[PDB]
RNA sequence: GCUGACUGGGGCCUGUAGAGCACUGAUAGGGCUAGGGGGCCCACCAGCCUACCAAACCCUGUCAAACUCCGAAGGGUCCCAGGUGGAGCCUGGGAGUGAGGGCGCGAGCGAUAACGUCCGCGUCCGAGCGCGGGAACAACCGAGACCGCCAGCUAAGGCCCC
RNA sequence: UCGCCUCCUAAAAGGUAACGGAGGCGCCCAAAGGUCCCCUCAGGCGGGACGGAAAUCCGCCGGAGAGCGCAAGGGUAGAAG
RNA sequence: UCGAUCAACGGAUAAAAGUUACCCCGGGGAUAACAGGCUGAUCUCCCCCGAGCGUCCACAGCGGCGGGGAGGUUUGGCACCUCGAUGUCGGCUCGUCGCAUCCUGGGGCUGAAGAAGGUCCCAAGGGUUGGGCUGUUCGCCCAUUAAAGCGGCACGCGAGCU
RNA sequence: AAUCCCCCGUGCCCAUAGCGGCGUGGAACCACCCGUUCCCAUUCCGAACACGGAAGUGAAACGCGCCAGCGCCGAUGGUACUGGGCGGGCGACCGCCUGGGAGAGUAGGUCGGUGCGGGGGA
């Protein structure tokens, strides 16, 4: 309807985000980013799962690249 | 070389942070001198908390 | 038109095959002759040639083809190189490009 | 028809207390140069009331040089409508863009006392060789009728130089 | 009366009154501008009122340029207390510096006496202006 | 058992303030122009004039929580240092609390009302109705009261008399 | 009005209230799924029988405004179409 | 693997609607109705501007559209003391104060000949009737009058009455 | 063999590499080109993809230059805003200190740069 209240809703906040910064150490499977469309897309020993969810596919540090426009890029570097 | 840091001003009142810092000089009470080194990270509290406390070398 | 279809398939194949992170063995066929480069990325590194140019060899295409594939293994072998990946380019695998590949075994395979 | 100021140099010296000090911050600059300087702004004010980046200002200023810029910039601050700063461009023998005034000569010159006058455009943008500066520019157009846009090149161009354009658009029309 | 036709949104949120104008403010279209001192959220009645009063002050004759409009929506209850919001029931923002109305092709001694009229019929202090190099060229 | 708040350096993350108009929308003045509002000459395709309608387009000029070509200050996190603190982490025993309020800043709701209401970040009262200033006054300024002193220096605020 | 999703509020990490502002879900698809191979939009202008603002065809221009089963957002043709 | 609008969607039972002015207990000023308080949208009264009407026009008397305030008498907002009780409308009795003045006194202007009015200024000393109707306050009406004023005091006043 | 230059691949920076205009290149690379027997093709078409070729052409495409009309990039100075610290205003809001500091815009910039490998000249 209009008036009484038609509105009120509204959903959960998904906790989105980027979950290891540049350099930090990680081990295989974590995973590194959260997000919803392609936003980073996956680096160098990096997965993405069909959620668009980066991982590490390895242990090692957290490397981010900007490719202009080739989007945005997460890696992780061994030495693992 | 090293600075003294003098209490001149009550943190009552002053976000939780500005205390903290006077916590990393060891500043207790008021009117405390305290002489330490001057380096860039005993400076960066020192000067959070100019407002309060005088400083000389 | 922008960016064509032969680059749109370009770029298609070569970045699949640029995931799996092998060495890449990258296959150029002008009209005339058929050469095959295999590069090591991230390096940005060409690593092993081979040309029916710098070979000067000619007649039936596709023989002169599946030549500069022996050619390739033969020399890259040498090297310690095995296992590599078929880049196939912007061409069906097929007659000249099929064929360099299939003379690239014998030497460093899977394909 | 002619106009200098004076000028000064700076290199410390906080903008807000030379503002208060009745001076004027702003900056000289080309395409070989970039200097600080300020000047006096009830100075200024009087020359630029008169030139307005449309005739030429010569500066002076103290080694003492005396240089010919043209006023690209005014930022007057929005709360006071009162300049804050100025931009001098200093030029040197090579063509350069800038703005002439209009002359619009004539009676109504048909539908005479008269239709409405609408003047579009008080400037026209033009590319000038420093040494030859139209400083003003006779529009007559005698033909001058009800609804019609006059383009660009319909006008005089004294002698020196050349439209900076767009040659159409739209400059005056009676209606 | 003013007023969008074609909106996104009904209503929207009040919002500070913080700041310079931010653009207006250099008097482009017409020989002699009035520039708010003060800010305010200028109403669509507020707006024709000064309008009316400056065409009937000079004889039909003239020109008048406005250049503030009334988009933001103003809700308003009736009497009730408090569930939802709404309704009805439109302003202009108008930040200290902005040239709203700006007369031209009169004679100064009319636009000054019909701008004063004018800035009498609006909620905030004002200031009559001429037109300049400050106006620049543009 | 040195890892803590806080702080220095370095990296990465972000889309607010400000601003902008490239998108989505709104939008003032002018120009040029589709369709026509049909003045009409038709009442054959025609068909010209528009101080009315008008897309787009150019020029000037603006506005937006659910617009963004841009975009600070700050903020988060990790590394390396300082930092021995009624600091920190681990296991376990005992709780109480789950009516908050004022004020400052940033928003929403409200009427650019409320000693209004609802969140955010800070603070203080709560529990500092102990002390000094503000005439008097929880929360504004000053300042964190272990005990004693017929000694000194100051804070805010004050220095004509009370 | 009550659970779930999208946006804003939300103060550039996460999170964040109100009987604050706006919308959607309670399905669907044996192809709308897996893979290999190929292909690239919408729009505009010009040409073309029946064809008209639009059916199909041909030319040029058109970096994505189209499409991605449905709301919104993010994403996306170097494909997710 | 199936049976859930267990949709009040962390889902009391397999199984459930109303009424109480005949009502009761435990609580709450955590929360409504009265009054006060904050607020002042609304209300009453000023003031700015000044299109315009007024033969002409200095606005004699009016005053559009808009703007700024004052007061705290209305209707509300809020929910702050009071629910281990602050008795509620109206009348009667008894007043007292405010002044935004109904009359009387003194003024200016007038579209004031006189008389009589209009409007605005000063002024709170005193005065400000009796009746029909209705619980009424208000209001209408009769007959008079110098006039038949508007408010505040918990809509003054129930340990004073009704 | 290094060095340089041209071509062909193929990376990288991610428009200062772009659009438009102009000019230039066929020996060699490359392309278009000759054909459709064969491998393989077209919801029809050897257009495309594919093969077997080598008579011609640099027309198209591609490469290399040069033009600043567009596009893209873009200071310095000054403001806006702001961490932190203080004031002022009934309010809306405003100012000072110290530290950080845009966006638009102006001056300019730009018709790319570069790694590995080949082929050819040096
Ligand atoms: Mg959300
Ligand atoms: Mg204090
Ligand atoms: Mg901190
Ligand atoms: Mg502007
Ligand atoms: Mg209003
Ligand atoms: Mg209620
Ligand atoms: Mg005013
Ligand atoms: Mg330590
Ligand atoms: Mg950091
Ligand atoms: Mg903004
Ligand atoms: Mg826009
Ligand atoms: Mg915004
Ligand atoms: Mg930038
Ligand atoms: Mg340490
Ligand atoms: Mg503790
Ligand atoms: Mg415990
Ligand atoms: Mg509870
Ligand atoms: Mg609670
Ligand atoms: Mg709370
Ligand atoms: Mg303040
Ligand atoms: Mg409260
Ligand atoms: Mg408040
Ligand atoms: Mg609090
Ligand atoms: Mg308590
Ligand atoms: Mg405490
Ligand atoms: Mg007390
Ligand atoms: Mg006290
Ligand atoms: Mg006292
Ligand atoms: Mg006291
Ligand atoms: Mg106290
Ligand atoms: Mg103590
Ligand atoms: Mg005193
Ligand atoms: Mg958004
Ligand atoms: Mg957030
Ligand atoms: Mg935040
Ligand atoms: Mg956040
Ligand atoms: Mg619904
Ligand atoms: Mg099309
Ligand atoms: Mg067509
Ligand atoms: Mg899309
Ligand atoms: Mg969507
Ligand atoms: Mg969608
Ligand atoms: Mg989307
Ligand atoms: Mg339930
Ligand atoms: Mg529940
Ligand atoms: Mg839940
Ligand atoms: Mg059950
Ligand atoms: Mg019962
Ligand atoms: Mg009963
Ligand atoms: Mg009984
Ligand atoms: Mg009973
Ligand atoms: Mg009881
Ligand atoms: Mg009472
Ligand atoms: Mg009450
Ligand atoms: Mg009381
Ligand atoms: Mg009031
Ligand atoms: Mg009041
Ligand atoms: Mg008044
Ligand atoms: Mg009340
Ligand atoms: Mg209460
Ligand atoms: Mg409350
Ligand atoms: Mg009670
Ligand atoms: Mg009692
Ligand atoms: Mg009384
Ligand atoms: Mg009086
Ligand atoms: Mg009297
Ligand atoms: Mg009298
Ligand atoms: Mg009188
Ligand atoms: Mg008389
Ligand atoms: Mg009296
Ligand atoms: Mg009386
Ligand atoms: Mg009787
Ligand atoms: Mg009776
Ligand atoms: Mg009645
Ligand atoms: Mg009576
Ligand atoms: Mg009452
Ligand atoms: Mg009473
Ligand atoms: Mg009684
Ligand atoms: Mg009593
Ligand atoms: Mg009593
Ligand atoms: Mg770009
Ligand atoms: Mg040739
Ligand atoms: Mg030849
Ligand atoms: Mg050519
Ligand atoms: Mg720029
Ligand atoms: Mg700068
Ligand atoms: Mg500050
Ligand atoms: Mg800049
Ligand atoms: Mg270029
Ligand atoms: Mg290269
Ligand atoms: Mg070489």
């Amino acid at each position: 309807a209009l008036a009484s209240t038609r509105n009120g809703r509204d959903s959960q906040a998904k906790r989105l985000g980027v979950k290891r910064y540049e350099g930090q150490v990680v081990r295989a499977g974590n995973i590194l980013v959260r997000q919803r469309g392609t936003r980073f897309k996956p680096g160098k020993n990096v997965g993405m799962g069909r959620d668009f969810t980066l991982f590490a596919l390895v242990d090692g540090v957290v490397e981010f690249q900007d490719r202009g426009r080739l989007g945005r890029y997460v890696h992780v570097r061994p030495l693992a | 070389p090293r600075l003294k840091v003098k209490l001149v001003k009550s943190p009552i009142g002053y976000p939780k942070d500005q205390k903290a810092a006077l916590k990393a000089l060891g500043l207790r009470r008021l009117q405390q001198e305290r002489v330490l080194e001057d380096t860039p990270a005993i400076r960066g509290n020192v000067e959070k908390v100019a407002h309060l406390v005088r400083v000389e070398v | 038109a922008r960016l064509t279809a032969y680059e749109r398939r370009k770029f298609r194949v070569r970045n699949r095959i640029k995931r799996t992170g092998r060495l890449r063995l990258s296959v150029f066929r002008s009209l005339k002759h058929i050469y095959a480069q295999i590069i090591d990325d991230e390096k940005g590194v060409t690593l092993v040639s081979a040309s029916s140019l710098a070979l000067k060899l000619k007649g039936n295409k596709t023989e002169v083809a599946r030549q500069v594939g022996r050619a390739l293994a033969e020399k890259a072998l040498a090297l310690g190189i095995k296992q590599v990946a078929f880049d196939r380019g912007p061409y069906k695998y097929h007659g000249r490009v099929k064929a360099l590949a299939e003379g690239a075994r014998e030497g460093g395979l899977e394909f | 028809m002619e106009y200098r100021l004076k000028a000064y140099y700076r290199e410390g010296e906080k903008p807000s207390a030379l503002r208060r000090a009745g001076k004027l911050p702003g900056v000289m600059y080309n395409r070989h140069l970039n200097r600080k300087v300020y000047v006096d702004l009830v100075e200024f004010d009087k020359v630029f009331r008169q030139a307005s980046i449309h005739h030429v200002i010569v500066l002076e200023l103290p080694d003492g040089q005396s240089l010919p810029t043209l006023v690209r910039q005014v930022n007057l601050d929005k709360r006071r409508r009162r300049p804050e700063h100025v931009d001098f461009f200093v030029l040197s023998d090579e063509p350069v863009e800038m703005y002439v005034p209009l002359r619009f000569v004539g009676t109504p010159a048909g539908v005479r006392a008269g239709g409405v006058l609408q003047e579009i455009h008080r400037d026209i943008l033009v590319k000038v060789s420093p040494r030859n500066i139209p400083e003003f520019i006779e529009v007559d157009v005698s033909g001058l009728e009800i609804g019609d846009s006059l383009h660009a090149s319909d006008l005089k161009l004294p002698p020196g130089v050349e439209l900076a354009v767009s040659p159409e658009e739209t400059i005056a029309a009676v209606v | 009366m003013l007023m969008p036709r074609r909106m996104k949104y009904r209503k929207q949120q009040r919002g500070r009154l913080k700041g310079a104008t931010k653009g207006g403010d250099y008097v482009a279209f017409g020989d002699y501008g009035l520039v708010a001192l003060e800010p305010a959220w200028i109403t669509a009645q507020q707006i024709e009122a000064a309008r009316v009063a400056m065409v009937r002050h000079f004889r039909r004759g003239g020109k008048i340029f406005i250049r503030i409009f009334p988009d933001k929506p103003y809700t308003k209850k009736p009497l009730e207390v408090r569930m939802g919001k709404g309704k009805g029931n439109y302003v202009a923002v108008v930040k200290p510096g902005r040239v709203m109305f700006e007369v031209a092709g009169v004679t100064e001694e009319q636009a000054m006496e019909a701008l004063r009229i004018a800035g009498h019929k609006l909620p905030i202090k004002t200031k009559i202006v001429r037109r300049d190099a400050y106006d620049e060229a543009q």
